[PDB]
């Protein structure tokens, strides 16, 4: 049984999570454009721009982030960015999209300029999240939870961060024990995924070395939310 | 100087 206020926050969170959209104009040219390296990494910085002013409008609309300091706000889009962005394509990876969307997808992101070494990790962890077999619920939440963690570096005031944090896990805690009555481990199996989600802080980071050592460029909005 | 994220949080 959840209680009347942690059901008016989930329909707070899951309003927010499903305006979430990637236009047409981008995914059409999934299948549209021609398969080399050049446009692939294109299409991908496309879609990067667009999803984070998505999750930058997501995050606006969390429970009392417009009330936190202007500083920590910040550090916290910054410090949550890389994971909210891999935790949506595991999303985006374990859904049905329209015919060809999710093979061309992933040959694109296959060869756009990422190593082996990160490829790699990077599909074992959708298959590892395909396993759980989440619902939008359990997408939302986690988002929303990853994005307030309160241990980031250069936040100033952890306990306000908490304090909006902790509520999300209560509901996403009770909603575990409700919609998998017989697994008293989904849960832990859930935070359990974000140490394997943690990693990605390390791959992105040398995805980006390694492009920009190749005079690859992205958009200034991708500039801001992943530098220093 | 993240000016593009401070714009985007304040808003609507
Ligand atoms: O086909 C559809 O209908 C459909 C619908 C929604 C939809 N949303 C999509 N995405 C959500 C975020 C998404 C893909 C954009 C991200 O990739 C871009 C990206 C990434 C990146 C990747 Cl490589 C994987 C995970 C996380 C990230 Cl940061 N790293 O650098 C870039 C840019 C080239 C510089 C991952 S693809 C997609 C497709």
């Amino acid at each position: 049984e959840l209680t009347p206020d942690q059901q008016t926050l989930l329909h707070f969170i899951m309003d927010s999570y499903n305006k979430q959209r990637m236009p047409q104009e981008i995914t059409n040219k999934i299948l549209k454009e021609e398969f080399s390296a050049e446009e692939n990494f294109l299409i991908l910085t496309e879609m990067a721009t667009n999803h984070v002013q998505v999750l930058v409008e997501f995050t606006k609309k969390l429970p009392g982030f417009q009330t936190l300091d202007h500083e920590d706000q910040i550090a916290l889009l910054k410090g949550s960015a890389v994971e909210a962005m891999f935790l949506r394509s595991a999303e985006i990876f374990n859904k049905k999209l329209p015919s060809g969307h999710s093979d061309l997808l992933e040959e694109r992101i296959r060869n756009s300029g990422i190593s082996d070494e990160y490829i790699t990790p990077m599909f074992s962890f959708y298959k590892s999240i395909g396993e759980l077999k989440m619902t939008q619920e359990e997408y939302a939440l986690l988002t929303a939870i990853v994005i307030l963690s309160p241990d980031r570096q250069y936040i100033k005031d952890r306990e306000a961060v908490e304090k909006l944090q902790e509520p999300l896990l209560d509901v996403l805690q009770k909603l575990c024990k409700i919609h998998q009555p017989e697994n008293p481990q989904h849960f832990a199996e859930l935070l359990g995924r974000l140490t394997e989600l943690r990693t990605f802080n390390h791959h992105h980071a040398e995805m980006l070395m390694s492009w920009r050592v190749n005079d690859h460029k992205f958009t200034p909005l991708l500039e801001e939310i992943w530098d220093v | 100087d993240h000016q593009l994220l401070r714009y985007l949080l304040d808003k609507d």
